[PDB]
């Protein structure tokens, strides 16, 4: 039920990132990788 | 640089330069979009170098910073997709065609040289062993 | 230039958070000066 | 030679601003940042 | 991660990333359908 | 297209000739060594 801003906020830690936004593509890669790992653990939780 | 060059080869029912020529409208659209966004950013930073809406009431002024950081991150993530789809990959495809052509020419030449050297080595070893057997034959013919 | 502009924001927000923390602590001390409250949550006339 | 500028070479490269950058807090003034940005703005003015 | 990576090769008159980009409307429709069904299930289990 | 056609015809002919020469060389070397072994056989048959 959220909006786009809430989605990017929650699953990629925008505020928890290093102060001063890194516009590097590596930063986006690491953020999306972390989101993937979190979703992967949640998937096993739902499986159980 | 590919004007009548030895590297201007045929790929995908065309030569190398026609892809580069077709890359033009993509680069045009990408440049127009980037220029418009750069103009907007320039105006924004110039008009608010020293303004109230930049040094706000409390000393903290953290909520506005975090809202702006969110907007900036949203724009950056959208721009990654926009730039990747508009011009980066059409150019990367042509550059990969270039690199593949050079690499295939190079290892074709290397494989030809290696095969020639291997054949020469085998033939020389076999013939030299043949003369060794020749020495055996003449020796045991001379003994008796 | 990207890295330097990031470092500048890193400095600015750090000093800003330190200032907010100091103001909070000093205002809390001033508030406690007038009507002190015990750890249990009661007024302490000895130190009020 | 070939044109490897936008393919294959170190997927995350400092030459384009795609690599990650660790930042500490260092104070670069607003004037210093404006000078650094206007330095490249001079080059981009003809396009702009 | 395939930004100027050595693994971004040419396949089927395109590179690897264009397929991933084209995967977007499919994932959009799938997510919308799954979200609607999850909302219905949530309401059903909450109200009864 | 013209140059590629001529080049492929030329190196096809060259490869055919090279293969024929290589096969002939191998066969003649093997047979000539065979007659060398033949000389060995007749010599040590004649000695005893």
């Amino acid at each position: 039920n959220g909006t786009v801003e809430e989605i990017v906020e929650a699953y990629l830690q925008v505020q928890a990132s290093a102060d001063g936004f890194d516009p590097s593509e590596q930063a986006a890669y690491e953020a999306f990788e972390a989101a993937r790992v979190r979703a992967s653990q949640e998937l096993a939780a739902s499986a159980e | 640089e590919l004007y009548e060059n030895v590297e201007n080869v045929n790929v995908e029912n065309k030569t190398l330069r026609q892809h580069y020529s077709a890359l033009i409208p993509n680069l045009f659209i990408a440049a127009v979009a980037n220029i418009s966004e750069l103009n907007a950013a320039d105006a924004e930073a110039a008009a608010y170098y020293l303004h109230w809406d930049t040094d706000l009431a409390t000393n903290d002024e953290d909520e506005a910073y975090y809202k702006a950081k969110l907007d900036f991150a949203i724009e950056t993530y959208a721009k990654i997709l926009f730039n990747g789809e508009v011009w980066q990959e059409p150019l990367a495809y042509v550059q990969n065609l270039d690199a593949g052509a050079r690499q295939e020419a190079a290892d074709r030449e290397a494989a030809r040289a290696a095969d020639e050297a291997y054949r020469a080595e085998q033939l020389r070893i076999a013939q030299e062993a043949a003369d060794a057997q020749k020495a055996i034959a003449e020796a045991l013919a001379k003994e008796a | 230039t990207i890295t330097k502009t990031r470092e500048s924001v890193a400095y600015a927000l750090k000093v800003d958070q330190e200032a907010t923390a100091a103001f909070e602590a000093y205002r809390n001390a001033l508030r406690d000066a007038a009507i002190s409250i015990n750890p249990d949550g009661s007024i302490n006339p000895d130190t009020s | 030679e070939t044109n490897p500028t936008f393919n294959i070479t170190n997927g995350f490269n400092d030459a384009d601003g795609s690599t990650i950058q660790p930042v500490g807090p260092v104070n670069h003034t607003e004037e210093t940042l404006r000078d650094l940005t206007d330095s490249t703005g001079a080059y981009l003015e003809e396009f702009q």
